[PDB]
């Protein structure tokens, strides 16, 4: 039922249906930011409406869901007196969001939340996408610290641990550029962090809030001022990861628009597309229509206001951001410097890195067995003459205008087999650790993670609840968190592990698909039970953290882009 | 055959019948005196056929293994062997000049590799050997055992240098999520150029497979800017350490391939592996301090009783 | 408070109105396309406002329904489900008790399968769609088989025609929407007639206009014509609630360009500032919680929010929405529904009773307002004038009074319309009528769960948690608090600010509307059925006009 175009004798009506295709789904303007073309035309619009209506659909639930337990849990909050400490931020959580959340936060995020392991070891698994080592030489050190400090903490000096490749940078300061919503506030920060040889561990080392006065911040601060300067990281942090990753929604947008405009509707890598795209189209109308408008969810939630984090994906994509080969897992970490022993130590624990290539290997095994069952043969001439595939790669490099994406013409298996495997890991994976049910169990989880802060920037060392969001705001933070998150997955059969055992796939790709689809069926069963299963050890630590991190689990995460 | 008892084979690895085709084979030859033969010893001789598929290995390359004298305990010379490259047949020769030997007990054992010629074509399991005597033949049996995958083991293989040791681990045992390895040797120098990895999935009828260079799996070679499935990796002139995260399939084998030149003066090596795999829902620790020879061996000190008119 | 025309400040008095116009602007309509919403920066802060004083005032309520709404499921579950058409009553039995405290309406259960129940609620819980059909301005809708009009009448259709006694709801204007999927909806014609030999308001057809395009009529089966008049409350509910859109939208823009044009100390202002309390959080909440994707409509309604949204806009694109076109007795007589020009009298009416009770009241305190304020002076208070040339020109409001104004009853009327839409003809349609009379089940469901038939029920109405989850958003509709926040329609004008800040025939005016109205409450809530089983000439207790209990202002 699914066929390659080179053998078959339909040729010239299956041309027809191609070029009917190419008249009707157009490219037009970006939405939602200036990045990628977002599909027009009749058909284009069509299949935007149908993705739209299913949306809205597999929306209703947890919406309904989250609102009332968001009721309930405000109902507790404000009987048993509000906020006095930062400790009754716990009331938000504990025996709240069962069935919105039904894992719960993470395991730890809350009872080791003035950690400072825990504070540079999210760096390396919740948003794992900014951090970047310091190269001794073909990069400077971005601010400085007086170094009685640094040798307090460190035991050594910056320029020291800067020459020995052991400081690493987030830097979040492009945010300077953006003003705050009245009576929300917001800094710029840059995290300094560095690898400790005392300890063997990836730890924080100092903060430079980059507005104002301008303040550098370190653990030997006060230590209300150590704990608020990371409140304001993790502000700036949170700010980042969600508006990052609407480039993990355009990106593969653009890659299938480019693949519908030229790959028969029965070509078999259309069909897997199509499965993987699942309602992908949707995101963008969504968003615009309730979550960037003008008063929507962002604005109500958020510091900064919808147009600065609507302007962020487009500033980096006009920067350059968001190559597509350039963002393979290890072509990614390589260039941040956080793969190996890179101009520097190698980091003894990359939670993100591990579990990511867990995944990647049981989904790259996947595709590998499905290009070989479409094309027969082993790791080339059936995939040069499937003009439908070298003609979606040209399409790709020119009309579509997608950066980086594999030149034409395409004349190894594993460069179809990357680009597969890619996709599959945005919508099954890079997502998930951005953006679904991340956000509400790890990144926007309170008061280490608040979308926006309610009293000014500091000017001294001196400090608190009030910079941090109130009972209805907070409860309102935890609401909107819950709502990216999608509880029903798992009754509804569209789990990573379901991502390709989708039955009109089964039925009309051949015998080699549904070997490959078992073994990958049987591959992340190994994987979600290996993160299921995981705990503290003796040290209290989880993958050398103190907090249990999932979001990678295949039988959590959808395999498509949901929210 | 007199006063030759028995002729016994095991495999120095197991101490026991069951033998890889790569063993070294303790090939023991008893002599005892139970009736009352009086040995026309000295000057008397003792012929012995080995058969085809057991080998004497030469190192160095000029040294013939097989030929030495023995002694008992105390030091008194009995008797001295040499084989016949041509006929294969080893000879005894008492050293002790007409003069009728009354008691003799002692074991000359000597360690031999298998053919290649007969490890080419050799099929899982028995096998019995063949030493003809004049009077008598005698027939010792081993089993030829595939590679065990039950848990991991570590292999031998001489090269130019010269050992190039295997370490298996089978993903047959878990469940397999970290591998933790470590090696130290004396005294070898580890080349740290030359550390590498393979994954393979086959399996021949002996267990074994043969990874292809850049089925069976790629050897692909282990550096510092490695990234995953190689967690960490130390190489010092005598120790190594390396450390794996992945995801290893219930058919799979992966096979750490670490080269260790050594001194031309070395006939002998010590080696451990330390084998850490932890597994979802424990840890489980090996040891394998298998060593590593250059040469076909035996033991001079071989008679406990000896006596002569 | 005070006219600009003897204000002795009345430099700054102008010099804010210009701040004013500079900062509060006319923007793009939402929640549908009718009616500028406000943009500017006072906008933005005015509608924030308002937002977090809806959110404020929601807290109650909604926090109090889902806790009713989880005790409703688990007693409906633990009984076993719905078993019978019967088993509804489940639903409403002892539930609801602080969210609706009135309970729902009296009848409405017990006599649920009765057609005068069902025709008279087009003259009472949603009176804004039914028309006479003119004997020979309006052709008949369809056809019905003379036998069955026969039987049914004792006359013919062409005889009911031309004696002015046949009237329609037309919803077949929804037969251009297309459900979510896994539900259905029909696009109906209902036929009613008066009965001239009961003197009753009676059903005598409905048409699906979908599939085969069945006619149903009170002769056929039972459970056929019962899914009929299902079918069409369904769609009568969708014409309610978005069609009750206009009743924001029209006095939002009323209200910009008064706030554009008089001074916040204008009295016309203070008015209009009362009546208008809150109403800029209804659209943009609507738009983030009720009409989003995924949110309680869809969750709820057969169609989609996008066709729902979709609906005021097509209305108002074909010339509806008019401000005078709306004043209640043009609206009824442009209907037919009153005048004797147009036909035999309906008998009953009782929209149209309580109605002009309310307004009655409404009209007397405007007209003692106006003599407060005015005393000629109408043509010299710039302020005004500014407001309606202001309402007719950039405002873009449609059927206003054309500037210059120069009778006080034109201030009057439009005084008059307004009060009444945000105290009465809002409440109507929306607030607590949904729960109490337009949306009960199982007469009432937001959504059909069954193919439309085609050919002559529990499969087409709600399971156990849709129903409960129905009941929970119209529950979420009402407000139980209004009387004890002093916000009732009998509060309208008792505001401490505008009492203190007017003058003494402002409290006297007062006085006389709060006596008006307490008069119009208890005669309201003394209603019940007489010997004959009705109220008002209907099988169930209407009650959504009461002042003790509508808010003044356009709550929800
Ligand atoms: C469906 O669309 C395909 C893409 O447009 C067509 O592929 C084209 O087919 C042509 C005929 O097979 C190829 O022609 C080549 O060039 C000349 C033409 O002037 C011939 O003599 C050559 O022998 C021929 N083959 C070569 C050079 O190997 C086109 O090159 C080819 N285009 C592409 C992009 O692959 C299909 O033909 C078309 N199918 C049908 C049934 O209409
Ligand atoms: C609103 O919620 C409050 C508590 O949050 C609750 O007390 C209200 O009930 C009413 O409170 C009034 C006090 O302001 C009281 O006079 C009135 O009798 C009481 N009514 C009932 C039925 O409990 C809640 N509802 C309101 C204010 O209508
Ligand atoms: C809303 O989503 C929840 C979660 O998927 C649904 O609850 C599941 O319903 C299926 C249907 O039989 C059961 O098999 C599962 O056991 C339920 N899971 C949990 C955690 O309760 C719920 O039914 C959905 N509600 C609606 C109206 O669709
Ligand atoms: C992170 O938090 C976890 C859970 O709150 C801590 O684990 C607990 O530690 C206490 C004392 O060490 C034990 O009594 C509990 O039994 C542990 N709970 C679990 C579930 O294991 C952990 O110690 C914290 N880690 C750090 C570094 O502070
Ligand atoms: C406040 O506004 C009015 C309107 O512009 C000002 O002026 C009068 O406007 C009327 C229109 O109703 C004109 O007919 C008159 O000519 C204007 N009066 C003049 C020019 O004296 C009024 O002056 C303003 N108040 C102040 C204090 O400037
Ligand atoms: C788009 O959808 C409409 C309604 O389903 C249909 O009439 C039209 O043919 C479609 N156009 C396409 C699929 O190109
Ligand atoms: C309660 O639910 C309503 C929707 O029913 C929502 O608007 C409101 O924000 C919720 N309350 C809280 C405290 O989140
Ligand atoms: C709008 O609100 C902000 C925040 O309170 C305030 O600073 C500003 O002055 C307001 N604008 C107007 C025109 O009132
Ligand atoms: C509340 O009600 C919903 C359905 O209305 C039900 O699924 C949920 O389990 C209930 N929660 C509790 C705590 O009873
Ligand atoms: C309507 O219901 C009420 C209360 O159940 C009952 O008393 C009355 O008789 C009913 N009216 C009709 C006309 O059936
Ligand atoms: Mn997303
Ligand atoms: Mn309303």
């Amino acid at each position: 039922q699914y066929t390659l175009p080179n053998n078959d004798p339909n040729q010239g009506a299956r041309n027809a249906s191609i070029a009917r295709k190419r008249e009707l789904f157009l490219y037009g303007p970006s939405t939602l930011g200036q990045t990628t073309f977002y599909p027009t035309g009749e058909l284009g619009n069509n299949i935007s409406a149908r993705d739209v209506l299913l949306w809205r659909q597999d929306a209703a639930n947890q919406t309904a869901t989250a609102y009332r337990e968001a009721n309930e849990t405000f109902a507790d909050i404000t009987s048993r007196g509000g906020f006095k400490t930062l400790d009754d931020f716990a009331l938000l959580y504990n025996g709240h969001w069962k069935e919105s959340v039904p894992e719960g936060i993470s395991k730890g995020m809350l009872s080791n939340c003035t950690s400072d392991l825990l504070f540079s070891m999210e760096r390396l698994s919740s948003n794992p996408y900014v951090l970047k080592r310091l190269h001794p030489t073909k990069d400077k050190l971005p601010f400085s610290v007086e170094s009685k400090v640094v040798k307090k903490l460190t035991a050594t000096t910056l320029e020291a641990l800067h020459k020995g490749g052991r400081l690493f940078l987030v830097d979040h300061s492009y945010q300077k550029k953006y003003t705050p919503q009245p009576g929300r506030y917001a800094a710029a920060c840059q995290g300094l962090f560095y690898l400790d040889a005392r300890s063997n561990q990836f730890l924080p080392l100092a903060i430079k809030t980059n507005v104002g006065v301008d303040l550098t911040y370190t653990p030997l601060d006060d230590k209300d001022d150590w704990l608020l300067a990371k409140i304001m990281f993790n502000n700036n942090d949170l700010f980042y990861s969600q508006m990052y990753h609407v480039l993990f929604h355009t990106i593969p947008e653009i890659v299938h628009e480019a693949a519908f405009r030229t790959l028969s509707d029965r070509h078999p890598v259309m069909g897997v597309l199509n499965r993987l795209m699942y309602q992908a189209y949707a995101i963008r109308p969504v968003g615009g229509a309730v979550l960037f408008n003008p008063g929507g969810f962002w604005d109500q939630n958020f510091g900064l206001p919808a147009s600065a984090a609507i302007d962020f994906p487009g500033s980096v994509y006009a920067q350059g951001g968001g190559g597509f080969q350039a963002g393979y897992l290890e072509k990614d970490l390589r260039s941040r410097g956080l793969i190996g022993e890179d101009s520097g130590p190698r980091l003894p624990h990359f939670p993100f890195y591990e579990d990511a290539h867990r995944l990647i290997g049981a989904i790259r095994r996947f595709m590998q067995a499905f290009v070989d069952s479409t094309y027969g043969a082993d790791d080339d001439g059936a995939l040069l003459r499937d003009y439908e595939l070298q003609n979606w790669i040209a399409e790709a490099n020119g009309p579509a205008q997608v950066r980086d994406f594999p030149a034409a013409p395409l004349r190894r298996r594993a460069q179809l087999v990357d680009v597969l495997t890619h996709v599959a890991w945005i919508t099954g994976g890079a997502h998930h650790v951005m953006n679904q049910g991340s956000p509400v169990k790890f990144s926007g989880v309170l008061p280490l993670h608040p979308a926006a802060l309610y009293a000014p920037i500091p000017t001294a060392k001196g400090a608190l609840l009030a910079w941090l969001p109130n009972e209805r705001q907070a409860v309102e933070q935890v609401s909107l968190l819950a709502r990216f998150n999608r509880a029903q997955v798992g009754d509804r059969k569209q789990t990573v592990r379901d991502a390709f055992a989708a039955p009109d796939l089964l039925a009309g790709n051949g015998p080699g698909y549904a070997a490959a689809n078992a073994r990958f069926v049987e591959d992340t069963g190994r994987i979600s039970r290996e993160i299921a299963g995981r705990g503290f050890d003796g040290k209290g630590l989880s993958q050398g953290m103190p907090f249990v991190w999932t979001a990678l689990n295949p039988a959590v995460n959808p395999f498509f882009l949901s929210v | 055959a007199f006063p030759i008892s028995d002729i016994t084979v095991v495999s120095e690895r197991t101490d026991a019948s069951t033998a890889y085709l790569s063993d070294w084979f303790v090939v023991s030859f008893v002599f005892s005196t139970a009736g009352s033969d009086e040995t026309i010893a000295g000057d008397a001789t003792i012929e012995v056929s080995i058969p085809n598929e057991l080998e004497f290995v030469q190192y160095p390359d000029s040294v013939d293994p097989s030929v030495s004298e023995f002694f008992t305990t105390a030091g008194v010379q009995v008797l001295s062997t040499a084989f016949d490259y041509d006929s294969h047949v080893l000879t005894f020769t008492f050293s002790d000049p007409g003069q009728v030997i009354t008691d003799l007990e002692g074991v000359v054992f000597f360690t031999l590799k298998l053919s290649e010629q007969f490890t080419e074509s050799a099929s899982p399991g028995q096998h019995t050997f063949d030493f003809e005597t004049s009077d008598q033949t005698y027939s010792p049996s081993v089993d030829l055992v595939a590679l065990d995958r039950s848990q991991p083991i570590k292999l031998s293989n001489a090269v130019t240098g010269g050992v190039e040791w295997f370490v298996d681990i089978p993903g047959a045992f878990g469940d397999i999520t970290n591998i933790d390895i470590s090696t130290v040797q004396t005294p070898g120098t580890f080349d740290c150029s030359e550390v590498k990895y393979a994954v393979g999935s086959s399996l021949n009828e002996f267990g074994d497979f043969t990874p292809q260079d850049r089925s069976s799996g790629e050897w692909i070679p282990i550096t510092p800017a490695s990234g995953l499935p190689v967690e960490s990796f130390e190489c010092g002139d005598g120790t190594i350490s390396l450390s794996f995260a992945g995801e290893l399939a219930d058919d799979e084998v992966l096979r750490v391939s670490f080269l260790s030149n050594l001194a031309d003066d070395v006939l002998e090596v010590q080696n451990v592996v330390n084998v850490d795999l932890t597994t979802a829902d424990a840890l489980t620790s090996f040891v394998l301090d298998e060593p590593f020879y250059r040469a076909s061996r035996t033991d001079t000190a071989a008679f406990e009783a000896f006596a002569a008119v």
